[PDB]
């Protein structure tokens, strides 16, 4: 997260992240359920064997709340691809059930229809993690959370080098010094209405970290509610 | 702006139009208020809340 504030007590307590055999936090996650963690497709590469780690704000200096789970199954959508990154989304499911609590909580996941034009049609959303403050900077200890507006499709393709499928849409800023950052892939992407979040993306990718002229991509969640519902399901 | 177009049909969350009539309902872990437009929380903890 280049720019934004940290998340305090309780803002933020559907993060998750994901961490290696190192506990070294390199991917952001979003509680769904006791049991479904959602997070980049892209992220399963980044280490052999992960676990998820929930309910904590700082990585250095256990706030009490935290908590390891261990991952039984691993839903990667089929049709992601490592050369565009489309169909960058994947379900975690937990062996263990979270234990929701002060900042372990799940975001609501909603109806396409409504979302597409009521959610993704508001003038902003947020993204949170424990990913980089700076493009060459290191990872984050604290977690962070960072106001982006929503970007114009057409605007969005426009300055993007790569291609952006249907399944990616544009957010934050075109030259403001704010955007998400490495690390922070697979993370929460949430937009607020009436005083309650919904996951609306999951931090996909982005050409450097808030270069000017570029924005954040993150994957349409509302194009996989259909998928994220079935994952679970079973 | 008409139904949903209009203040999301005064629905709390998610809103559908079925036969120029405005349709309110509400996320897992919610139950439809009587208003048939409040979304009430079930049970501890309900999505989508910060636990301030
Ligand atoms: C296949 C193609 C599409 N490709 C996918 C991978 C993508 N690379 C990155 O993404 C990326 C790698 C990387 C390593 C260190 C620092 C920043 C980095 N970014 C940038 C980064 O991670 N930035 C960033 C910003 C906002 C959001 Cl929402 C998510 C990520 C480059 C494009
Ligand atoms: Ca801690």
């Amino acid at each position: 997260i280049v720019g934004g504030q940290e998340c305090k007590d309780g803002e933020c307590p559907w993060q998750a992240l994901l961490i290696n055999e190192e506990n070294e936090g390199f991917c952001g996650g979003t509680i769904l359920s006791e049991f479904y963690i959602l997070t980049a497709a892209h992220c399963l590469y980044q280490a052999k064997r992960f676990k998820v780690r929930v309910g904590d704000r700082n990585t250095e200096q256990e706030e009490g709340g935290e908590a390891v789970h261990e991952v039984e199954v691993v839903i990667k959508h089929n049709r992601f691809t490592k050369e565009t990154y489309d169909f960058d989304i994947a379900v975690l499911r937990l062996k263990t059930p979270i234990t929701f609590r002060m900042n372990v909580a799940p975001a609501c996941l909603p109806e396409r229809d409504w979302a597409e034009s009521t959610l993704m049609t508001q003038k902003t959303g947020i993204v949170s993690g424990f990913g980089r403050t700076h493009e060459k900077g290191r990872q984050s200890t604290r977690l962070k959370m960072l106001e982006v507006p929503y970007v114009d499709r057409n605007s969005c393709k426009l300055s993007s080098s790569f291609i952006i499928t249907q399944n990616m849409f544009c957010a934050g800023y075109d030259t403001k010094q704010e955007d998400a950052c490495q690390g922070d892939s697979g993370g929460p992407h949430v937009t607020r209405f009436k005083d309650t979040y919904f996951v609306t993306g999951i931090v996909s990718w982005g050409e450097g970290c808030a270069r000017k002229g570029k924005y954040g991509i993150y994957t349409k969640v509302t194009a996989f509610l259909k998928w994220i519902d079935r994952s679970m399901k079973t | 702006r008409k139904l949903c177009s209009l203040d999301n049909g005064d629905c709390d969350q998610f809103c559908h139009e079925e036969q120029n009539s405005v349709v309110c309902s509400c996320a897992r872990g919610y139950t439809l208020a009587d208003n048939g437009k409040a979304c009430i929380p079930t049970g501890p903890y309900p999505c989508g809340k910060q636990t301030l």
